[PDB]
């Protein structure tokens, strides 16, 4: 299992309402969650990336 | 039965027993407000009956307001409705008839709602299609609302499971129709709540300051003579500082009745006490214990034992 | 107003007036609480006004911490909004003018505010966008809150749906310029909220204890060895009976005056009925310790019988 | 500081920082009704340990249920832990050793403890998760709830957390064995929080039960001579007029020991200053002030004075 995140759902849902509401189950807040090196530095055009990080740098001790 | 104050996350699931375990704490908390300087398990303010139907062997409530000892306010005004009939046709006795009211035991561990059948006590009744119109502007709606599982008992058969707080005394009249007993007291939290112990409680101040007045008639203005103050005017000053000096507090606390009976009984038996050593050759301790939650045995023995002394 | 409880369930599901009604019921229970509050009615605590604004004939407030009789409490160091300027310029008749602060009375069918230009019945809740900290955390998100409707009104106009509890006087000074006045009491007190009283209590017990060491030391020849009656050796010791019983109890009501003045009526009222005997021959009996709307009647009286009465 | 209630509509998203504050009014009202009585920085309730562990220095709290400063009730009966103390020895004298509870103060942006993030201001909330049930079925659940950081520092390391409520003090017998002194006193909330208060209050009440009925036996001889005074009878009936009006009340205020220590005190007062001024050849008016935060500087001396002036 992986712990993810947002979803972001359409309407916030969770104004109190008045005329129309419904409980049982389905409540939040407003974001869910669904259960179910050696790198160089800031040359040109591509391939600055080691995708995400950026390390591999600036050891200089130990 | 602990109470746990609930965690308001962000981002999470709601579930009702957070908001009964919030609800409930506050309660908790009023409780551990009033009993600072208060020491008793509360009783009745204002229960007011009908007795149309007692040719036949009926009973019907019309306004109560109880609260017990867990701190559950029980009024028919505002929060709940009225408790249902009593059939007194299962009593052939013309003996003491107590009725008390009785409310279901709070539950423990899972089930406590009057939907359900089977043959078990502790229960809260649910109401729905209850309009409420919103303190905004706009119409109304049906929602659920909670109410109490009220009903009257007969305090001779078995209350194990439920909550004892007597209201009443029925003694039947020698031609067969019951009538109310004028002297039965419920345990009282407003002095407001039965009339008979304001009436007498009105003569004795009557009683009281025309003792008074008599002992201001009896002194001239020659407060000189020692002699003829040494024998007949030797206790009249005695006499006098215990009746100056527990008017005022008991004139004030009987202007505006809506106070508990401790504060009351605090000057009674604080001022019967002074107004026993002028006649000390009776018993030395005749002044009843208040512990009670039964007043009969209390308020008229000390309005007795006063009426007595003040003599 | 048929305050109703609401109750939640697995099927039970989320209303605004599940809500409202849980927040009125623990509002509700404070008075039931309250059994000397009840007693008296509800208080002002603390109401502090500005001088400069008066020569241009307006007036503001600027703390202002008032119980009112539906149980609302009003703050406005916890609360945020002060009620805005009294315009006086239409009263041209130089007497005397009182000031009361309204707030208009509960609609069980109309409700908050919109935008004011709608009806013409006087309404409550205004509502305001203030940036909270949530706690436990680390958000500052918009919530919209409450904030009462709160005027300055004179005590003599067209009485209308709201409340009332007065909280200055205005004097004329005979330079046509207004000012306050120094002797009014704050009606329905609660004991700090005027520092004038404070100030007389302390020479009161001062006062006391001037007496008290003369009356010490002009027994100190006798050498506790008496006869068995004499004419000023029972009425000397009758006023030290009164003092050294009521000189520690009323120093502990004075060092810490937060704290209902209605204790306060019941500990000067009994050291005022044990000097009436002392000293009469004029038929003088006591002013009334009686909580009410107007404290200028109760106090003030008392405090010029107690220095008198001692001497 | 500010308190911002929400406002109910049929707008509002269901936002955390609504509830939090709502809840957090309900504590201002609570103690703003506790405040029209007694005045006091709130103090234990009770507080009890175990001497098995004593002989290897470590000190273990079985129940405690205390309040403080600002309000906040703690029971360690629901909401509750506490952590051991880890040695004793760490002092190496026993008259100074006395341990406090500390709950640490109130951070005004962040919050909970959720990881090892130790700063200079400590936390005073956690979380946890445990079983919750209680409404309309059987199925027990999980849900996450709000516990308080409590722990036993000692009185003389620091102050950065809360302390100001000691419980205890430890010292040691010669062999080695630390036990707790019967000397100690909180600051009290009710009676029978300190085990030996309540006993040296009714051998009070036992030695003044028989020097009353000592009198009454030789008022029973004076009945013989109740015209006939002397100076025996007159000072005896000074005496008697003290012992009677305030038995009574003792025998109240010792059958409910639930009740704030102020309404003790305020009788106990009266009763040491009536019997002044008997002994005014031998002693002076030096009676012991209220003392919230000691109360141990209080209570025995003045019961130490009245069991030598009744003798």
């Amino acid at each position: 299992h992986d712990r993810r995140r947002i979803p972001l759902k359409t309407p916030l849902t969770m104004r109190v309402h008045h005329p129309v509401s419904l409980k049982s189950r389905p409540v939040m807040g407003d974001h869910a969650t669904d259960v179910n090196s050696l790198l160089p530095d800031a040359r040109l055009s591509c391939r600055p990336a080691a995708g995400s990080p950026q390390l591999g740098r600036t050891a200089v001790m130990r | 039965m602990k109470i746990y104050r609930p965690l308001w996350e962000d981002g999470a699931f709601l579930m009702p027993q957070q908001f009964q375990q919030q609800a409930a704490w506050d309660v908790h908390l009023a409780d551990s407000v009033a009993r600072m300087g208060l020491a008793h398990p509360w009783g009745v303010v204002a229960a007011e009956f009908d007795d149309s139907l007692l040719p036949l062997s009926r009973l019907n409530a019309t306004r109560l307001i109880v609260r017990f000892p867990d701190g559950t306010l029980i009024d028919t005004e505002r929060a709940d409705n009225l408790p249902p009939v009593c059939d007194l046709s299962t009593v052939s006795d013309r003996s003491l008839v107590d009725i008390v009211l009785a409310l279901p035991l709070l539950n423990a561990n899972g089930g406590n709602l009057d939907n359900g059948s089977e043959s078990e006590r502790p229960r809260r009744w649910k109401s729905e299609r209850v309009n409420v119109q919103e303190l905004a502007g706009h119409e109304q709606s049906e929602v659920a609302v909670l109410r109490h599982n009220l009903t009257l008992r007969m305090a001779h058969q078995e209350n194990a499971a439920w909550l004892t707080c007597p209201v009443t005394r029925l003694v039947r009249d020698a031609q067969g129709q019951w009538c109310r007993d004028p002297r039965f007291i419920p345990p009282l939290l407003t002095l407001s709540a039965s009339p008979s112990l304001m009436t007498e409680l009105l003569e004795l101040l009557h009683h009281l300051q025309a003792r008074r007045q008599r002992l201001m008639s009896m002194r001239r203005e020659n407060n000189a003579r020692l002699a003829d103050f040494a024998v007949a005017d030797v206790s009249l000053f005695w006499l006098l500082n215990a009746l100056n000096s527990a008017e005022p507090v008991l004139k004030e606390l009987l202007d505006m009745p809506y106070r508990h009976p401790e504060l009351l009984y605090r000057e009674l038996a604080r001022l019967a006490g002074s107004l026993l050593t002028f006649s000390l050759e009776h018993n030395v301790d005749a002044v009843p214990a208040y512990h009670h939650e039964t007043p009969e045995n209390v308020f008229p023995p000390l309005l007795s034992l006063l009426n007595r002394l003040l003599e």
